[PDB]
C-alpha cells in the first residue's frame, strides 16, 4: 500500500525541529521515512537541489493535490515584502501559500510555526508571523516547543497514520494528548514546591538535593507540554531534571515574558513545611522570650 | 503571655478539634476533585492546617504543663512512687497521648531531610524499624492515637 | 424518661453548628465530584442532614421557648416596647441580644420551612405558604427566601462571635 | 458523484422491532440514510428480490465487496436442533451469519437480541438463542442494545460512522459510550422525586398524576444504560418513564429474567431527603408529645 505524501517546508527557523524529529527513539526517524510516510519534499534531507528541487515540489503538490500533509518548520516574515526569507528568488510566503492550498492538513512544528518564537520576540525586526495568521482556511495542528520533544513529534505522526485522523486539539490547536496538562502538574519536584523547599542560588545544598526551581524562575506553572512525563531524548532527562527551570518554550511569546530567571506570577504558592516552620518559630519565640531564653 | 489559664485550654480544644478533623482526612481523604492541579491545593491545605495546628498545639501543651507544674537521680526518688479516687489516671493518660501524638507526629514531619532541632525524632523512626516495621507504622500508631484521644473526649463528656 | 436541663442547650448548639456548616454548602457547594450519580448522593446528604437538623432544632427551640414564656420572660401592644426604650438608653443591650437571637432562630424557621414545605407538603405546613406570597408581594420570588435565609445564618454567626467572646470573658 | 459504503443487513430470530425502529428516524430520515449515506445492499424486510434472486444479491455483495462492507445484524442465531429453529435458504441461519461476518470489516449488533439474546433467550431459552459475539469472535462488534434501541440513536450511530469514518468509542461491553455511557436514572427528569422520597405507590394515585418517581413500581432505570431519559423516543416525544411506566431495563443483558418488572430494583442506594426529615421530625414531635401527655 502507498504511503501518505508529506511536504516539509522551512521558513525562518533554526532547524531545531528537523533535528528533534530525527532524534526519535520509537519509531526511529529512519522507519518513519521508509515505512510510515512519504517524505516527498524536505530541503534539509533531499538529494535534489535548485531546479531539480523545484521540480519535485511542483510535481508533488500537483500530483497529490488535496491529498498530502504539509509540515511547516519556521515562519514567514512580512517585512521587506517578504524578502527576509527568500526561496527560488521569491518570498517564502508564496511557497507557503502555494503548499498550503493543496494540503489536506498542516502540521505547525515548534514554537516558530505555532507562535513566532525567537525571531518574533521584541522588536520583531522581520515581522515574523505564525502560520495560522497567514493560512486561515486549513486545519492547523500546532506542535509547540523549542523544539518539541522528539518522541512527541513521532507519536503525533504515528497517531495520524495509524488512526487515520488528526489528533484532538485544545482551543489553541495543540494536541490534547501531550499539551493537555502543565509541566508543573506532572513535575517530579512538586513535593518540594508544595513543601516550600526551593533552590535559592545555583549549586546550593537545595540544588544538590533536586529541590524546586520556582524561585530560580521556572515557568513550569504556566507551560503546557509533556517534558515532565515523556521527557527528552528517550526519557533520559528534561530541563528541570538537569537543574534548570522551565523557560516556557512551548508557550506563545515566552521570550518576552520577562527574564527567565524571574519568578512567575499569579501562581498560588503556599508551602506546607515552610508555613508550619514559621508558625512554629513564631510560637516558640513568643514562648522562649517570655521565659527568658531568647539566646 | 501572662494572661489567664482559661485561654490555654480553649486553644488546646481548638487545636485538638482541628488536628482531628484534618488528620482524619489525611488518612481517609475526601472525595476526588478534578481540574488543573496548578490552581488546586485542597489536600495540601489540609496538610498545612494540620502541621501548623500541630505546632501551636505542641507549644501550648509544652506550656499547659510548665504552668501546671508551677540532680537526675534526685527527682527519681519522688517519681518512682507513681511507677509503684483514681480519676486522675484518665486525665494523665490524655496528656500522655498528646505527647505520643507529638513524638510520632513530629517524627513524620521532621524526617523530610530537615537539618535542625528535630534530630531526636529520628530515633522514633529507628525504633519503628527496630520493631520490624517502617514509617508506615508511625502513620498507623499516629492514627490510632487520634482514635484513643477521641475515646477520652468521648468519655470525659461523662459530665464531670 | 428525659435528662438534665443543659442537654436541651447543647443540643441546639449541635443543631446550630450543623445547620450552619450544611446550609453554608447548600449555597456555596463544595468542589465537584465525578462518577456515576446512581451511587453518589453527597449534596443530597448535606440537604438531608440540614432538613432533619432543622426538624430537631425547631422542636427543641419551641419547647425551650414555651417554658421561658410560662416562667414570666426569663427571671424565675407597644407600651412595654416604648418603655423598654426609655430605660434602654442609660446590662440592657445584652438582653435585647439574647432576645434578637431567639427572634432570628424563629425567622430561620419560618423562612427555612417555607422552602421545605414548598413542593406540596399539603398538611400542617399550610401557613408557611403566606411567607411565599409575602415575598411575592415584596415584588420578589422564592429566591429571596433563600437570600434572607442565608443572611439570617450570617447574623446568627455574628451573635455567636459576640456570645462566645462574651462568655470566654467569664474566664475570671 | 461518490460511492456509498455497502451495508448488509441480515435477520436471525427476531421481532423486526429493530428494523421498525430504524425507519422511525427523524433526523436523518431513513429515506435519506438509504438514499445518500449508505448502500443498503441486502435487507430481507425491504428488498425487491426474493428467493434465488435474493441469494444472488447476497453472494454478489459479500464477494465483490469482500472485506469492505458493514454487517448489520438484527436478531440472533439458535443453536438448538442443529440451528434449524431459524432456516434461511434451507440451511441453518448461523451459516449465513458466519459467511456474512467473514467478509465484514465491522459488525453492528442491533438491539438486545443481537447484543445479548433478548426475549427468546429468556428462561428456558427453548431454542438456545445466542448473542452474536458468542458466535463471532474475530471481528469488531458494536452492540447497540435496547428493545428496540432509540430510532435517532440508531441513525446517529450510522451517521457518526459515515461522517467520521470510524467506529464509535465503546465500553468494556462493546456499547457506544455516546449513548450508553450513563444510566437512565442519572438523567431522569423524575430524580427530584426519587431524591425527595416521593413515589407512585399504585397506578393512577395522586403521586402518579403529578409524575412522581416510579422506583417503587419497579423502575429499572437505576441499573439500565441507555439514552431514553435525555434523547427520548420518537422525535423526543416521550420515553417509558415519562408516560408513566417504569423502565423494564430493556437495554440490559438478560433483563427478562431479573424478576418481575413490578418488583423493586435492589442494591440501589435510596434515602429520601424529605421522607427522612419528615420521619425525624415526627419521631421528635412524638417523643415530646408522649412526655407532655398529648400523645397520639
Ligand atoms: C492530638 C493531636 C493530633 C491528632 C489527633 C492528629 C491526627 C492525625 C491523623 C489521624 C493523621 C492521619 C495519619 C494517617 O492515617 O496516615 C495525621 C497525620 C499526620 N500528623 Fe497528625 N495529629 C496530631 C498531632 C500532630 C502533631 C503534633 C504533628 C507534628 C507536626 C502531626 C503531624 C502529622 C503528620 C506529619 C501527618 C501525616 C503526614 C502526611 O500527610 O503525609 N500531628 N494526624
Ligand atoms: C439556625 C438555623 C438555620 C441555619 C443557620 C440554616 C442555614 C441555611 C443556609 C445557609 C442555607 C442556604 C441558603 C442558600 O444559600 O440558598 C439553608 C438552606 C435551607 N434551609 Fe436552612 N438553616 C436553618 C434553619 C432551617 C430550618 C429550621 C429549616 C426547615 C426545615 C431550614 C430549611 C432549609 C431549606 C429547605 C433550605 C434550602 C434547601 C434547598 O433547596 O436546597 N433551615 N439553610
Ligand atoms: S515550579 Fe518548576 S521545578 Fe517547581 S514543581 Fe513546578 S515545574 Fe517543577
Ligand atoms: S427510579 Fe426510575 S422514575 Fe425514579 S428517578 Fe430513577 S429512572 Fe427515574
Ligand atoms: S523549557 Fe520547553 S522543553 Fe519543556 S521544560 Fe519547558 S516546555
Ligand atoms: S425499558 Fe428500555 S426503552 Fe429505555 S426507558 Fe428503559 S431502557
Amino acid at each position: 500500500k502507498p504511503r501518505i505524501p508529506v511536504v516539509w517546508i522551512h521558513g525562518l527557523e533554526c532547524t531545531g525541529c528537523t533535528e528533534s524529529f530525527i532524534r526519535s527513539a520509537h519509531p526511529l526517524a529512519k522507519d518513519v521515512i521508509l515505512s510510515l510516510i512519504s517524505l516527498d519534499y524536505d530541503d534539509t534531507l533531499m538529494a535534489a537541489a535548485g531546479t531539480q528541487a523545484e521540480e519535485v515540489f511542483e510535481d508533488i503538490i500537483t500530483q497529490y493535490n488535496g491529498k498530502y500533509i504539509l509540515a511547516v518548520e519556521g515562519n514567514p516574515p512580512l517585512g521587506e515584502q517578504g524578502m527576509f526569507c527568500i526561496s527560488s528568488g521569491r518570498p517564502f510566503i508564496e511557497k507557503l501559500k502555494r503548499a498550503a492550498a493543496g494540503a489536506s492538513a498542516i502540521i505547525a512544528w515548534g514554537t516558530c510555526a505555532s507562535w513566532g518564537c525567537v525571531q518574533a520576540a521584541r522588536p520583531n525586526p522581520t515581522q515574523a508571523t505564525p502560520i495560522d495568521k497567514v493560512i486561515t482556511d486549513k486545519p492547523i495542528i500546532k506542535v509547540p516547543g523549542c523544539p518539541p520533544i522528539p518522541d512527541v513529534m513521532s507519536a503525533i505522526i504515528t497517531y495520524m497514520v495509524t488512526f487515520d485522523r488528526l489528533p484532538d486539539v485544545d482551543r489553541m490547536g495543540r494536541p490534547l494528548m501531550f499539551y493537555g496538562q502543565r509541566i508543573h502538574d506532572k513535575c517530579y519536584r512538586r513535593a518540594h514546591f508544595d513543601a516550600g523547599e526551593f533552590v535559592q542560588s545555583w549549586d546550593d545544598d537545595a540544588a544538590r538535593k533536586g529541590y524546586c526551581l520556582y524561585k530560580m524562575g521556572c515557568k513550569g506553572p504556566t507551560t503546557y507540554n509533556a517534558c515532565s512525563s515523556t521527557r527528552w531524548n528517550d526519557g533520559v532527562s528534561f530541563p528541570i531534571q538537569s537543574g534548570h527551570g522551565c523557560l516556557g518554550c512551548a508557550e506563545n511569546g515566552f521570550w518576552d515574558r520577562g527574564s527567565f530567571y524571574s519568578r512567575v506570577v499569579d501562581i498560588p504558592q503556599m508551602g506546607t513545611h515552610s508555613t508550619a516552620d514559621t508558625v512554629g518559630l513564631t510560637a516558640l519565640g513568643v514562648v522562649a522570650a517570655a521565659v527568658g531564653v531568647h539566646a | 503571655f501572662e494572661a489567664p489559664v482559661r485561654i490555654w485550654h480553649w486553644l488546646t480544644v481548638l487545636c485538638m478539634a482541628v488536628l482531628m478533623v484534618t488528620g482524619y482526612f489525611i488518612g481517609k481523604p475526601l472525595p476526588s476533585v478534578s481540574g488543573e492541579a496548578t490552581y488546586l491545593f485542597y489536600m495540601g491545605y489540609i496538610r498545612l492546617i494540620h502541621f501548623s495546628a500541630g505546632m501551636v498545639f505542641t507549644v501550648v501543651l509544652l506550656m499547659r504543663i510548665y504552668w501546671a507544674f508551677v540532680w537526675w537521680q534526685g527527682v527519681w526518688y519522688e517519681i518512682r512512687w507513681y511507677l509503684f479516687p483514681i480519676a486522675q489516671a484518665a486525665m494523665f493518660g490524655y496528656f500522655l497521648m498528646s505527647v505520643f501524638m507529638i513524638i510520632t507526629g513530629f517524627a513524620l514531619y521532621s524526617e523530610h531531610s530537615q537539618y535542625a532541632i528535630f534530630a531526636p525524632f529520628r530515633y522514633v523512626v529507628e525504633f519503628f524499624y527496630w520493631t520490624g516495621g517502617n514509617s508506615m507504622d508511625i502513620h498507623s500508631w499516629h492514627r490510632l492515637g487520634m482514635w484513643l484521644i477521641g475515646a477520652f473526649v468521648i468519655g470525659h463528656v461523662y459530665m464531670a
